[PDB]
């Protein structure tokens, strides 16, 4: 099987800018290559076809190159929408294959999270667990800290993060923390509170609630 | 307007069998072959395999003794079928055409099917409000519970709703069950107003629920 | 990278 490199494995640029993906085939391919690219949940989407050909409705800032084992895809000047992984693929040779893809980042400005703490809901409380959720709402770059905190005890091991992928408007994340405890933990302590550490934040802004109000 | 609908996500117990069911419209399958691809952790994208307008079939030489594809013109329906899942089968099984009814341009893509082999039970999940309590700007979202396997797809106000909407990826607790959170930021004036009901949706386990996320 | 199922995006 023809084996495609593409290079590099993460492409972080800046709005405006030209960007290009490279795809190198284990051996000559004449310009047998196909373009896709995919986008947060969802379905391969073909860009280019036969190195250089247009694709219908596909924008006009893209475009292809090459021919033998170096391929090139471009876009003239990246758009927030453009965050997406890239796919090319060759059909030179039974059976077709697939590059492992490159995945275009997008740098923006320093944007500060906006905090936000939920206390479990009395549903919840009736199953016999707590779920307290801190999120960190449109915020850039990615690194963040959450420090949870119970009656001022450290909390440790009991939470969960999961952080959306870039925003295709704005090129934000949002992050999500979730805080487990048990029923019988939660009814035993009073303050609750997440601590969040972001460059954009001068100091560390914590949300807090009393369990009651 | 050409399009690919397949079925449903589902779990598939090791060493069984996976259907997929690839309804096409905007075409007929008697004039455009229809490819069968994959996307695994473990290989990226995968061409599986292949059947034609005239009924004849080529099948990816690891899949050669594994893999089964038919079709049914009349119904445009082709039916995929794989025999004996392992676990790194877990993957996005997709449908595909062609630009042409005899080349390899990947032009229209079905919807794809997370296919999950594993061993456990289909649960639906329970859905808990995110009630909002900062510049006139509220906070609120659904949390999901509690589920297998993926997929769980989130809407709000039954698609109205779109603004200002994050659903954060699905993790993975302890009791090898999933959860989620989707969440909105609204105008705070609007609380009183506005009804906000998230829409969720786990078709493995056929569970529809919608939520009425209010103030406590 | 690896390819995620769940947001079908590279996760590296
Ligand atoms: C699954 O495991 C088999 C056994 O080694 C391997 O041949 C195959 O390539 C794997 N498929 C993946 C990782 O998608």
């Amino acid at each position: 099987d023809i084996l495609l490199t593409q290079s590099p494995v993460i492409l972080s640029v800046s709005p405006g800018e030209r960007v290009s993906f490279s795809c190198r085939a284990s051996q000559s391919i004449g310009t047998n290559i196909h373009w896709y690219q995919q986008r947060t949940n969802g379905s391969p989407r073909l860009l280019i076809k036969y190195a250089s050909e247009s694709i219908s409705g596909i924008p006009s800032r893209f475009s292809g190159s090459g021919s033998g084992t170096d391929f090139t895809l471009s876009i003239n000047s990246v758009e927030s929408e453009d965050i997406a992984d890239y796919y090319c693929q060759q059909n030179n040779n039974w059976p077709t294959t697939f590059g492992a893809g490159t995945k275009l980042e997008l740098k923006r400005t320093v944007a500060a999270p906006s905090v936000f703490i939920f206390p479990p809901s009395d549903e919840q409380l009736k199953s016999g667990t707590a779920s307290v959720v801190c999120l960190l709402n449109n915020f850039y770059p990615r690194e963040a800290k959450v420090q949870w905190k119970v009656d001022n005890a450290l909390q440790s091991g009991n939470s969960q993060e999961s952080v959306t992928e870039q925003d295709s408007k704005d090129s934000t994340y949002s992050l999500s923390s979730t805080l487990t405890l048990s029923k019988a933990d939660y009814e035993k302590h009073k303050v609750y509170a997440c601590e969040v550490t972001h460059q954009g934040l001068s100091s560390p802004v914590t949300k807090s609630f009393n369990r009651g109000a | 307007q050409v399009q690919l609908k397949q079925s449903g996500p589902g779990l598939v117990q090791p060493s069984q069998s996976l259907s997929i069911t690839c309804t096409v419209s905007g075409f007929s399958l008697t004039n455009y072959g229809v490819h069968w691809v994959r996307q695994s952790p473990g290989k990226g994208l995968e061409w599986l395999g292949v059947i034609w307008s005239g009924g004849n079939t080529d099948y990816n030489t690891p899949f050669t003794s594994r893999l089964s594809i038919n079709k049914d013109n009349s119904k445009s329906q082709v039916f995929f079928k794989m025999n004996s899942l392992q676990s790194n089968d877990t993957a996005i099984y997709y449908c595909a055409r062609a630009l042409t009814y005899y080349d390899y341009e990947f032009a229209y893509w079905g919807q794809g099917t997370l296919v999950t082999v594993s061993a456990a039970s289909t649960k639906g999940p329970s859905v808990f409000p995110l009630a909002p309590s900062s510049g006139g700007t509220a906070a609120l979202g659904c949390l999901v519970k509690d589920y297998f396997p993926e997929p769980v797809t989130v809407s709000w106000n039954s698609g109205a709703l779109t603004s200002g909407v994050h659903t954060f990826p699905a993790v993975l607790q302890s009791s090898g069950l999933y959860s989620l959170s989707s969440v909105v930021t609204v105008p705070s004036s609007s609380l009183g107003t506005q009804t906000y009901i998230c829409n969720v949706n786990h078709k493995p386990s056929n569970t529809k629920v919608d939520k009425r996320v209010e103030p406590k | 990278c690896q390819f995620d199922y769940s947001t079908r995006r590279l996760k590296c």
